[PDB]
DNA sequence: TCATGTCAAGGCCGATTATTTTTTCCCCAAAATCGCCGGTTTAAAATTCCCCAGAAGG
């Protein structure tokens, strides 16, 4: 989930010629990580999850 | 050179082909020893750590620390340390909580302990200090800002956020301090905030450091400790308070009568770190509201106010 | 001593608890990249050895 300007530093870094081990070391991210988010579209920052069961779902009709 | 200096690309087999490319006649794996000596200061600068000049830093850090009972309530104990960098030496307290006037509070009492205030203070991540920091844009506050500008320092808290350069020497000096000083004064917190005091001015700023071999007091004297403004910025809640028609308003669960001007307007509470609530209407301050410290019911107030009136 | 407005609910914010996802750290194995040292090759510089002319001494 590195935000928009962390994926933009590290795709711009690494296509600069830096490598990617010290990006990964000056980024404060995973090795594997930082390589995964290479070869991505666009930075990776939204978690979608739906609705989960609460304590007033039984009674709700009633209410 | 300046491959290093601008793209900082130390790959020393990847520079030996692109001058081949360039029409290089020399060897691949003298260029590697070359840009050897390169990444090699690269890596001193890796591990260039405490670069603490004297006056510049005092390591703000925050953490809950104890639980006590506090006149029959739980209450969790806070605890701030800031270490003056260079010299080395620190001042501990550990009072309610982390909130942001404790917090003011506490940076006060090391400045006036220190006697001044250094270039910049470096504090660690948290609700406080900084709202959000949002890809390098770090809006710590107004108020916080303002208090930074008025005292001289400015906050500069980019401490590594890993475990690693800032956890290891957080515990370090967090169980260092638990273990020498496990002092117990008595239930109020109060009381063992100032034998901590007195613990720290004896036995932890005159501990000499094995390296060293000199108290670190001596390095605080010779520090550059700019006089702080001899003045305090505000160390208390500000709150607005709509006042009801009925000349009332509302406090921390407390109710308040005010008079016929009041009624119908937004007064503001200011409320000192002490425990004295002072109301600001308008600029101008009107009467205390003579607090009290056994709470009394709205009933009561306006009984009070009706005899008065009487 | 007269007369004299009062109480409850809703909304919002903060803190705490519970659940899910992401990132990091440690240990082990394999592959790749980088660094250091040694050897070889190329280019430049230094020293010594033979014959012609000039100068000095007996």
């Amino acid at each position: 989930m590195i935000t928009r300007g962390e994926f933009f530093m590290i795709k711009e870094m690494y296509e600069r010629g830096m490598s990617i081990s010290d990006i990964a070391r000056e980024l404060g991210i995973d090795r594997k990580t930082v390589r995964k988010y290479i070869h991505s579209p666009n930075p990776p920052s939204k978690s979608k999850r739906k609705q989960r069961k609460s304590k007033l779902d039984p009674f709700k009709p009633y209410l | 050179q300046k491959r290093m200096l601008e793209d900082g690309v130390f790959n020393s087999e990847k520079l030996f082909f692109e001058i081949r490319q360039q029409g290089y006649t020399g060897g691949k794996t003298i260029l590697k020893d070359y840009m050897k000596p390169f990444r090699e200061t690269a890596k001193k600068k890796y591990t260039v750590r405490y670069e603490t000049l004297p006056g510049e830093q005092m390591q703000v850090d925050w953490k809950e620390v104890g639980e006590v009972v506090i006149e029959g309530k739980k209450v969790k104990l806070s605890l701030f340390v800031a270490t003056l960098g260079y010299s080395r030496m620190k001042y501990a307290v550990f009072t309610t909580s982390q909130d942001q006037e404790h917090l003011m509070e506490c940076l006060i009492q090391s400045f006036k302990y220190f006697g001044g205030v250094p270039k910049k203070v470096l504090f660690d991540n948290m609700k406080t200090v900084t709202d959000g920091r949002e890809q390098g844009v770090v809006k710590w506050n107004q108020r916080f800002s303002e208090f930074a500008s008025y005292y001289g320092f400015i906050p500069k808290v980019c401490r590594p956020y890993r475990a690693q350069t800032k956890g290891k020497v957080e515990r370090a000096i967090q169980y260092i301090m638990d273990h020498f000083y496990v002092g117990t004064a008595f239930e109020s917190i109060e009381e063992l905030n100032f034998l901590l005091h007195r613990w720290l001015d004896q036995v932890a700023n005159r501990k000499p450091n094995a390296t060293t071999g000199i108290s670190p007091q001596e390095r605080w004297a010779e520090e550059s400790l700019k006089p702080l403004p001899l003045k305090d910025y505000d160390t208390s809640y500000l709150s607005y308070r709509k006042v009801h028609w009925d000349g009332s308003f509302s406090y921390k669960g407390e109710q308040w009568l005010l008079s016929a001007e009041y009624a119908g307007k937004e007064i503001l509470v200011k409320e000192r770190l002490n425990g004295d609530i002072r109301l600001y209407f308008r600029g101008e301050e009107i009467s205390h509201v003579d607090q009290q410290k056994k709470v009394i019911s709205f009933a009561e107030k306006i009984k009070k106010k009706q005899t008065e009136m009487a």
